[PDB]
C-alpha cells in the first residue's frame, strides 16, 4: 500500500595506469656489451613492447 | 623505437691521496723470511696501492 525509495551503489574499475619500460635499461642498465649480448638472444624485448 | 640516456655528468676522479709511505718496501726486501707452516701476517693499509 506504500512506496519506499530505494537506491544502491556499485563500483566497477575501468582501467589502470599503463607502463612501458625499455628492456635494455631494465635488465642490463647502461652496459653496451650486455645489449650486444642480448641482441642475438632473441626478439623478446620486441614482444614485450 | 629506442630510449635516451640521462648523460650522468663527466667522470669524477675521487680524492683518496694521502702520504705514500707504505710498508711494502721493508716486507718485500729482507734477507730472511718466515716458513710455510708459520707465515708472517701483516695488515697493510693507510697508504697508496703501490
Ligand atoms: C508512506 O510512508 C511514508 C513514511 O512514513 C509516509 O510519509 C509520511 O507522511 C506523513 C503525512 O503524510 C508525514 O507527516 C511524515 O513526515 C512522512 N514521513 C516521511 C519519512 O516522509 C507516507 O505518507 C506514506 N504513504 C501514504 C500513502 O500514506
Ligand atoms: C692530496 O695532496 C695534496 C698535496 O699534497 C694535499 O693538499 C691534499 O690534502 C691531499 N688530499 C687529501 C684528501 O688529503
Ligand atoms: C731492497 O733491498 C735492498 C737490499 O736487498 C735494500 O737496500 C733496499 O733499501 C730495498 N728497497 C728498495 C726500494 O730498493
Amino acid at each position: 500500500t506504500n512506496f519506499t525509495i530505494s537506491v544502491t551503489t556499485e563500483i566497477l574499475p575501468v582501467s589502470m595506469t599503463k607502463t612501458s619500460v625499455d628492456c635494455t635499461m631494465y635488465i642490463c642498465g647502461d652496459s653496451t656489451e650486455c645489449s650486444n649480448l642480448l641482441l642475438q638472444y632473441g626478439s623478446f624485448c620486441t614482444q614485450l613492447k | 623505437t629506442s630510449n635516451f640516456r640521462v648523460q650522468p655528468t663527466e667522470s669524477i676522479v675521487r680524492f683518496p691521496n694521502i702520504t705514500n709511505l707504505c710498508p711494502f718496501d721493508e716486507v718485500f726486501n729482507a734477507t730472511r723470511f718466515a716458513s710455510v707452516y708459520a707465515w708472517n701476517r701483516k695488515r697493510i693499509s693507510n697508504c697508496v696501492a703501490d
